[PDB]
């Protein structure tokens, strides 16, 4: 006359989840896997951080205008914007991918005097599109002109040893005129050639005079070189035009970081994923965000959403 | 489930139990009842909460950049560049869609299977004095109060005591 | 299986069985007989079936040349090339092979439980009337027609009719 | 008296599969989910398609004379044969595969006229490597001699500027003759130098001269260059010799696919995955043919069957 | 352990079976005794016998090298090199971490099925003559001696011969 | 009154696994699957090992006074050692990874004269830089001076046709002096050029005197230039200074490996992956020792152990 027995709970609405052999079951509780949504800041607490503004980072080796409170800089975030640029006077750099995945990491850099000195020649080049209150040339580089118009140019040879115990970066440049009247006016008449020798670096440099389409009002161009210094060694640089004199030498420290944003800072925060848009912020494994995050990231998948099972099937009453 | 309990010989579940996974239901002379089970439900979350912890583990790697996005690079090498990533998506992407499908697939069975241990367990404890009717519970052949029901309920059963009347009352 | 029904204390199949998975076989004074089970077949196919659609599920993604067969490329960059295809055979062809062998694994296990079940329910319906034999066999202690025999394939089998006499042939 | 029974169904032979602690298992049915055959034909249809013969990719931007009815095409999928050839006179490009890569995905090319004209020189250079109904030269290109036998050649300079909204692509060349006495004969005597210029590009170049093996007959070469043209810029060439004169701009239109095979055109078919041997049409995710397959194709294995499971374990009567 | 034998109603194990993974153990008027079951200790040695193998299969691929530690690189491809170095590492680990813990998850649950089978087995061998006390130990209703007990172990049981009496006996 | 029952068997010490839903489950028994033991040798029993010492890898070809021994040698296993060394005279070669890339596969080398005849000029240019048995050159290239100190050097050119069936290598040399006037005392004065033709190739070359930092007590350097032959073409050679001619062809033979070690070699072992610190022997499927093995080796992880479970859960009698 008496009976007892069991069961189980339900809920009035389920969720649906996949299984191997079917899509769509349902039950109580589900949770998500993949992650969505972003802080439109760059947060970033706990660490020195560096925000280029209309430097570029190849600019602070060089020393245009625009950079002259970059020259020495310490951080641990390296920031870059669209807007910046490296050259006052036309010109680029060969082989520079590299050198700026090299510079993204360095933490800093470190300037040292080289000590060169020059006799019967005019070391103060200076051009109207690099102004900072009148005409200048670069804040690190000398522009090696002749004594007088259409004079000469003695064959000259300089030497640098390094004595540190790391290695050093070493940057040149050769001039290419608008004309070959210019290459006259400015070095005298007759052929130029440059060399460059080290140990393992023996390279030999001659300009090519033309004309070309007017940027910045100049015809002219630069183009800049570098080099990497083992601690012991020793650099020569044979001219006789055409040269660009370095005047310092660089050395990194420590380590850091960089990446490229548009967006805005914030000091008071905490991450370690970044990309051009923001942080990500989650402890979800999977991520549908952007595909070139740097830092320590969750995994890219292409699904928009993953719901992991919970609870129990749900068989609701009648 | 596998087991064919849950959605099985039990044909739905109670809305009204909200303080458990499993549970008993009573009626004899004095009235009705409703209780819930512990040691069940315990099982089921530890490793429902188990599994949870053990995807949440963070694995530490750095990575950095590799290409530019303000100046483009030299195109044989963005082209290798953007098939390795194209190639490593694809793998990523079915990793985890497998891994979601089998945990899921897990979950129910686990849930089933603890069900069914549990009506076993209820079931082994009533010899010869109880018999079952099929819909999934089962029917008593003395009087039993609510002292003899909480007793059911903790393992606390003696079958020696009303085995006599029992057997007479299912002989004849 | 790991339910020990296939292969375990049912000796070998039937191979007169040709509508079905699974079946009735009985025998009483009038004669023998054969049938077959519906529910158990189509939940067997049903899964079987969403198995094979999520195989053949298609994912979009485009891929083109790198490389070219008239003319060579460059050794240097040829090598990182050949060496990166090598590296990604290798993980396909161990997904592969780790996604059959756990489908395998499973579709075995399914059946045997479904035959599990069946057998059971069936045991379930015949309470305190029919005895076991340890084969998969029941034996009945009342008469039982063709009427009989096919109200208890469909469930809708009364045992209070025949309560009496079974008790009665069992005692004695 | 009566008796009840169950049981299962079994066939008379099975198939053996393996599972995930035993090999060769028998069951009653299985299916295999890799792919071993093809169709030895390019299936395509509801897609233009151009079949280059003996013009090789790169010609139509010249315009050898096998190349005459490629000049302008336009097609969805663009097959080369293994014959094809992209040069009449003796010589070679500089940076093929980027530009190969590029013209692949193009979808066709359309030519603009540039406007150059000349005055004093003669720009009417053939030769008998490249016969049309007798001497002549590529059919997009000028070759500017001299006046007369060993005599001068003025320094000139020449510019082009963009006007459409897409980039645009242009491609010079550079001679090296024989001997040198052939340089005099020619383009007169003493240095020779080009240069070429733009916004981001300031290049020299310089021939020179020697003797070599003879093909074709001929013991001369000619080095084709090209550049990419921003959509507001400006191009210039300074020559005082040796230069080959450019006559039309290319601008590229819509996309494309492109495949390397050796079987004929099929045009009552369907595919999206071809290789070298023909297409593969199948719904099963792992195939065993060919690991350079290019569209949307299934996953490559090494394994050359893998049988799954459809039935239950078989068990046959004694 | 979603069978609730091993660490379920049987409450621990014995230290004294040294000659296989299951037994029995019988006590009567005569005295105590203890034997051991040989087709379920192959049957789960087998199949761990088979993952081991399966797990050692050795696949044939060779690489070479593609960068030098004596003498180092240019830059921009060695960045690409190590890039996808450290892309392929974190799919092995993963992958390794993986196939361990599925393995490690299914083999518990096939001891746990083997040790529920054969006593499902054993209980079905006795019908009717003994009965169930719930911790996995059986209660005769008549007089067994070592014949009766070696004859029980080997499938040699004949329920009949002592149907009477032990029906008497649990009647009375 | 009797009883029989059912049991399983236990022990005192368990080891603990990982699970899907647990970390720390107690079993029977247990074993490991990852490798962290090797050998501290370099096992390699049934093949032929060259063992270079002082002689670098790329030395063979070009013959320096420590590589006298392995002009023409035959290999299945090369090892390199950090000591080794490829140049006599201050100098370095060009692309030379891929050549090392070429060479580590090659299995040996075999030469072939080539038949250079010289009229007039000298060929036993001698440095003090390679000692034999007193001041002596590379022992497969050749020295082209003038008759006498600052004296002409005529024009000459020369070819040779490949006749075999396989591709063969050649190698030259361009050399630049320490000063102008160094030119001038052993080539003569006025300008210098070469020129290398084939099908295939065409390249042009000129020195670039200047003052570098000494090494090896010399100031000039020699920069070593290659190419590969098909197996039916023909090579000319037009100069008139700076030129080291090549005296021998090379052909490769069969297939080897390569790698880079430190220890020592056993003669009696058996192993087929290798490593900077020795072999790996084992059938474990994952290694933790290094990620640049070479040959057939398990895969790499980073996890230091993985349990495999061996038997049942672990519960003892209390
Ligand atoms: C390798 O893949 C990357 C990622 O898709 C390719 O870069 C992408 O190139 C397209 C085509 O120019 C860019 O689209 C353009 O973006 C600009 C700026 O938003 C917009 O003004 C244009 O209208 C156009 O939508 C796309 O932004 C760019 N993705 C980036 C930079 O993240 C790259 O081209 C591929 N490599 C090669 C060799 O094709
Ligand atoms: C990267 O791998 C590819 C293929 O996986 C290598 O290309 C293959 O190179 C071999 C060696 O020459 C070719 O074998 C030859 O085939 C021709 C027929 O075309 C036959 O006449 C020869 O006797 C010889 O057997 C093979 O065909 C070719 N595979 C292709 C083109 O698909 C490639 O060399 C590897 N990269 C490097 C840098 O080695
Ligand atoms: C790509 O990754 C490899 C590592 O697999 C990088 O090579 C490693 O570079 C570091 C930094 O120089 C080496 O550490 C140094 O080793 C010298 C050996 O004498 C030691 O004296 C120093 O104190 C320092 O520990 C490390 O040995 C080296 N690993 C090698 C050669 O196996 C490589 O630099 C990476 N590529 C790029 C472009 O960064
Ligand atoms: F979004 C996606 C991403 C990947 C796939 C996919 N790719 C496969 N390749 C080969 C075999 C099976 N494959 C699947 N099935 C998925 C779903 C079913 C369980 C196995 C994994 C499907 C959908
Ligand atoms: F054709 C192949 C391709 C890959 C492997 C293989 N590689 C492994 N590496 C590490 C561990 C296990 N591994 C396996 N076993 C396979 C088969 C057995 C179940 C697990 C996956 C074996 C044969
Ligand atoms: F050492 C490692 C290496 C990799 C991971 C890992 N990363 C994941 N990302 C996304 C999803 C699952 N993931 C897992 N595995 C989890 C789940 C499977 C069982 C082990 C834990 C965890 C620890
Ligand atoms: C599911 O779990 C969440 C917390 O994880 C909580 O809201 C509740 O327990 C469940 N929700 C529902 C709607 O059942
Ligand atoms: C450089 O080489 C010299 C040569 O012996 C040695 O004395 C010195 O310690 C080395 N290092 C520096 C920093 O000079
Ligand atoms: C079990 O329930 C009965 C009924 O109230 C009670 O007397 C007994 O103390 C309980 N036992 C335990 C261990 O809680
Ligand atoms: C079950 O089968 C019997 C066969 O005699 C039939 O009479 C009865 O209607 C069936 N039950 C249902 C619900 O159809
Ligand atoms: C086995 O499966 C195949 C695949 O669908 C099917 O064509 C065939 O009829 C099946 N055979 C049996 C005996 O079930
Ligand atoms: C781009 O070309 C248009 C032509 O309409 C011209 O008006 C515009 O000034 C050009 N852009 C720049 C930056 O000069
Ligand atoms: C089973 O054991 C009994 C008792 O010793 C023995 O007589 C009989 O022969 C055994 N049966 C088999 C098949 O070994
Ligand atoms: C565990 O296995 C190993 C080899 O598989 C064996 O040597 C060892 O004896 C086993 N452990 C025990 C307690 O028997
Ligand atoms: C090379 O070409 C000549 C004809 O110029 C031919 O006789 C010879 O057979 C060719 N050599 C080979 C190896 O085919």
């Amino acid at each position: 006359a008496d009976k007892i027995c069991l069961g189980h709970h339900a809920v009035s609405n389920g969720t649906k989840v996949n299984t191997l052999c079917e899509r769509g079951v349902e039950v109580v509780n589900a949770t998500e896997t993949v992650e969505r949504t972003n802080i439109p800041r760059i947060c970033s607490k706990g660490k020195r951080t560096v925000d280029l503004g209309q430097c570029g980072l190849l600019g602070t080796i060089t020393g245009p205008p625009q950079c002259d409170q970059f020259l020495e800089f310490s951080a641990d975030l390296i920031i870059e914007r669209r807007e910046g640029s490296d050259v006052c006077y036309p010109g680029k750099f060969v082989n520079e991918e590299a050198l700026r995945q090299i510079l993204r990491e360095s933490g800093g850099i470190d300037k040292e005097a080289m000590g060169f000195t020059y006799s019967g020649i005019r070391t103060n080049g200076a051009t109207s599109s690099c102004r900072r209150s009148g005409s200048s040339f670069y804040a690190e580089m000398k522009w090696l002109l002749s004594n007088t118009d259409n004079a000469a140019f003695p064959q000259m040879t300089k030497s640098y040893k390094n004595t540190r115990k790391n290695p050093a970066l070493i940057v040149w440049g050769i001039h290419h005129s608008g004309s070959t009247a210019e290459q006259t006016k400015l070095y005298g008449s007759g052929n130029k050639l440059v060399t460059v020798g080290s140990s393992n670096y023996q390279q030999s440099f001659v300009p090519s005079p033309g004309a070309r389409t007017q940027v910045n009002g100049q015809s002219g161009r630069i183009d800049f070189h570098w080099l990497m210094l083992n601690p012991n060694d020793t650099v020569t640089f044979s001219f006789n035009g055409a040269f660009i004199a370095p005047d310092r030498a660089s050395f990194l420290r420590g380590k850091s970081m960089g990446i490229q944003s548009g967006v805005q800072v914030d000091a008071d925060c905490e991450g370690d994923c970044y990309y051009s848009g923001g942080t990500i912020i989650s402890n979800l494994p999977f991520q549908n965000i952007d595909s070139r995050a740097v830092g320590k990231c969750p995994r890219y998948v292409k699904q928009r959403s993953l719901l992991l099972a919970t609870g129990m099937k749900n068989v609701p009453e009648i | 489930g596998l087991f064919g309990a849950i959605a099985g010989f039990i044909e739905n579940g109670w809305e009204g139990l909200i303080d458990g996974w499993y549970g008993f239901r009573h009626q004899n002379a004095q009235g009705e009842g409703t209780a819930a089970d512990y040691k069940s439900t315990q099982s089921a979350i530890d490793c429902i909460t188990g599994k949870l912890n053990r995807l949440i583990e963070k694995t530490n790697q750095q990575f950095e950049l590799i290409d530019n996005e303000f100046t483009e690079v030299e195109k044989q090498i963005g082209n290798v560049i953007n098939w390795t990533r194209d190639s490593i998506t694809e793998v990523w992407s079915y990793n985890a869609e497998l891994l979601v499908a089998m945990e899921n697939q897990h979950t129910i069975d686990l849930a089933d299977s603890e069900m069914d241990k549990l009506y076993e367990r209820v079931k082994r404890q009533l010899r010869e004095n109880a018999e079952e009717d099929g819909t999934g519970c089962f029917e008593i052949f003395h009087k039993c109060d609510d002292d003899c029901m909480a007793s059911i309920r903790n393992n606390t059963y003696d079958h020696s005591k009303y085995r006599e009347e029992a057997m007479q009352n299912r002989i004849q």
